């Protein structure tokens, strides 16, 4: 966190300050104040120990805070999350007996460097030539997050087994959470008792939903979803599942069952799926030639995907063109000349309080000093009708 | 009543927009060319349901 | 569409999330000095003029930097003045836990520290594991990892 | 086309332009022998863009031969995407499943880049989206019909 600094331990600063203070104390008898002079060995020897000790002395407050967060709260340390996907095992022919794809069945891509393992045993019933099961990455890290139809090779040639694929893109593969999200999660645990605010409801619902979900809580909103008619004793929840889509009714029911023993007796809880607004971007920018046009394109792509992450977005809040331009420019090596959002350069208001943005198309027009204008169109949604 | 909630005899969710067909006696995965005599147009379907 | 949900009393899907705050006294700045030694290995001495923790560490323990062991044994601030004729507890060198650093000299990283050698790569408690209930119970009592036989017979 | 019915063609001359996709990156220009307006991308008249379905013996899950020779620079994506750097322009293909080519690989005209639709029912139906210049598309259609590559 942001613990205030107790003392100075910059190695060089300690040497210089030691020479200056020795001159001050001696009353001018000590005149060797050169930081690189003949007194450098003595002052440097002292400053080595001084720095290595004061560095640890400066950690007292943060150590106390972390001890509080670790012992009394007992928050778990996130080593990293392995990416998980949903495989699909097809057989060669319709068998007369049940077929089993064993647990820990290794699958990979064409390269063979990315390897997943089945979560459990997969039982394809007799007559069916088909089954589906979840799989987990071999190791943690964000490089196991792969797109759909990317895992197709299985190393062990099991009999009667014809093919394997993944119907979902592998997601939620991480190499460790951030400090700020850890702090926020610690604080919410301190305050979640008896959900009473929009925040409490939103954090509780998306805590029970999973990592990568979104909640929006609105008070006094009936099933007609009309703000001008407020009904006291009503809480409306809008959900976006872990996959980033509006919530499956099964997820709706699960969240409702989880939150039922926690709502105030007599009040009414309403839960409905969220809405998504498609954002179409057009960028005209000037590059400094420090990167190739493809490098700038993919850098801006990842920057926007981080920016338009539902975890980074607040439902119902407008998308500001200045914020998007800052996010794009933060990539570096370019100058933004013009940005259009949905055929306009103005801020976009969301249709209602529960609509989250999702950006789908980005049009690149990147000129450079030489004069080569790189123009490109990129769709980001999974549109099969492109 | 055949929607994406029904399960084919193959074991996959019925896709109404898919190029598939149900045959009474063919093994699943068999590729059948179906030619419509009106326009002499042929499409290959995969037998998955029964 | 959307469904209404009315206050329940007990539902299992909240029962999973109910447990959230788990106080666990594990490694941290305060849980360092959790083990104390009784008087079976301590020395009840008096504080005399000219005494210091450095002198007690040098005499009784033989190491100048061992004074923390004395301080940890008494729960006192060394920078705060000890009255003359006050009873201090000095640990004896004969009955002490050796503070020798344990290493694995052959590691994928070459050399590395270990504190217990049970949460390290040297734990073979899961090697060759057959998830049958029988093997787990024998792991718990004696720690039998490998089976000495596998005969058909 | 999304609105019109699908129709068998023998050349780029007989076709219809495809829709304005996900932000209207398509503009329409009139050419010499095309029986319909020609669709191209924003700022790139050269690079035309089209959506059509491949078939072989009535099968829409047939392999997709490469329309141009060059170097593969990108595979995968949200959609099934294959990008080829031909040295003077880029050829892009969308809605291709079970990619057989890797980034950095060298492919020639007619190389099997993948499958139009995967066997394991990954939405089990789609068309082929292709962005390339006029000559590459015309020669691609001619090679698909005649079989000479």
């Amino acid at each position: 966190l942001n613990a205030p600094q107790l003392v100075v331990d910059d190695y060089e600063q300690l040497i210089i300050d030691s020479l200056v203070h020795t001159n001050v104390v001696s009353n001018g008898e000590f005149t060797d104040l050169d930081a690189s002079g003949f007194m450098r060995p003595f002052a440097g020897t002292m400053a080595y120990a001084g720095s290595e000790l004061l560095y640890k002395a400066n950690l007292a407050s943060i150590a106390a805070a972390k001890s509080f967060f670790k012992n009394v709260l007992g928050v778990p340390e996130d080593t990293g999350t392995k990416a998980t996907t949903t495989l699909q095992f097809g057989l060669s022919a319709s068998l007369s007996t049940d077929f089993i794809v064993p647990i820990n069945f290794q699958v990979s891509d064409l390269s063979g460097t990315l390897r997943f393992y089945t979560i459990g045993n997969l039982v394809i019933p007799a007559g069916a030539t088909f089954g589906t099961i979840e799989a987990i990455a071999e190791d943690i890290g964000e490089k196991y997050n792969v797109s759909a139809n990317f895992i197709d090779q299985y190393s062990t040639p099991l009999t009667y087994l014809q093919y394997v694929t993944n119907i979902r893109p592998a997601t939620n593969g991480r190499s460790g959470e951030t400090i700020d999200n850890l702090i926020e999660r610690c604080a919410q645990i301190i305050r979640i008792r008896n959900p009473v605010s929009a925040l409490d409801f939103e954090q509780l619902a998306e805590l029970t939903m999973g990592e990568g979900s979104r909640c929006k809580a609105i008070g006094l909103l009936g099933i007609n979803k009309i703000v001008t008619d407020p009904q006291p004793g009503v809480v409306h929840l809008f959900l976006l599942d872990v996959n980033g889509n509006p919530a499956d009714p099964v997820t709706i029911s699960t969240v409702g069952a989880t939150l039922q023993p926690r709502i105030m007796l007599g009040t009414r809880l309403l839960i409905s799926p969220m809405e998504v607004l498609n954002i179409e971007l057009e960028l005209i920018a000037l590059s400094d030639s420090s990167k190739t046009f493809q490098q700038l394109a993919d850098d801006i792509l990842e920057a926007l995907k981080v920016f338009f992450n539902p975890a980074n977005l607040t439902p119902g809040e407008p998308v500001l063109i200045e914020e998007v331009k800052f996010a794009i420019r933060s990539v570096g090596g370019l100058s933004i000349s013009y940005l259009q959002m949905n055929d306009n350069a103005i801020n976009i208001p969301m249709p209602n309080q529960w609509t989250i943005p999702r950006f789908s198309y980005i049009g690149f027009e990147l000129t450079d000093s030489e004069g080569t204008v790189y123009r490109d169109n990129v769709v980001t949604v999974t549109n099969p009708e492109e | 009543g055949f929607d994406s909630s029904d399960l084919t005899a193959n074991g996959e969710r019925f896709n109404p927009e898919g190029i598939t067909a149900a045959h009474e006696s063919l093994p699943f995965g068999t590729l059948v060319k179906v030619t419509w005599a009106v326009n002499n147009k042929s499409v290959v379907v995969r037998i998955n349901d029964r | 569409t959307t469904q209404e949900f009315l206050s329940k009393n007990k539902t299992i899907e909240s029962e999973l999330l109910d447990l959230l705050i788990k106080p666990n006294t594990d490694d941290s700045i305060l849980t360092r000095n959790k083990q104390a030694i009784a008087d079976r290995d301590l020395f009840d001495i008096e504080w005399e003029p000219g005494q210091s923790l450095n002198k007690l560490a040098t005499e009784y323990l033989g190491d100048s930097f061992a004074w923390q062991i004395i301080a940890d044994a008494n729960g006192i601030d060394p920078t705060k003045e000890i009255d003359i004729g006050a009873g201090l507890k000095v640990p004896d060198q004969k009955a002490l836990e050796n503070s020798i650093k344990k290493f694995i000299v052959n590691s994928p990283t070459g050399k590395q520290l270990i504190s217990d050698a049970k949460q390290s790569i040297l734990n073979l408690i899961g090697v060759g594991d057959s998830n049958t209930e029988f093997s787990k119970t024998l792991k718990d009592c004696i720690g039998k990892v490998v089976n000495f036989s596998f005969d058909n017979t | 086309r999304s609105g019109r019915t699908v129709k068998k063609i023998t050349s780029l001359q007989q076709s219809y332009e495809h829709w304005r996709g996900t932000g209207g990156y398509t503009a329409y220009k009139q050419l010499s022998g095309f029986s319909s307006p020609v669709s191209y991308m924003k700022g790139r008249p050269n690079q035309l863009v089209y959506d059509f379905i491949l078939q072989q013996n009535g099968n829409q899950s047939c392999p997709v031969p490469s329309p141009a020779s060059g170097r593969v620079v990108a595979t995968g994506g949200s959609n099934g995407m294959v990008k080829i750097d031909t040295g003077g322009g880029e050829v892009r293909l969308l809605h291709m499943s079970n990619i057989r080519v890797k980034p950095g690989q060298n492919v020639i005209r007619g190389t099997i880049l993948g499958t139009q639709a995967s066997v394991g029912g990954t939405s089990t139906g789609t068309h082929l989206h292709i962005e390339a210049n006029q000559f590459i598309l015309e020669s691609y259609v001619q090679s698909l019909v005649t079989g000479n590559w």
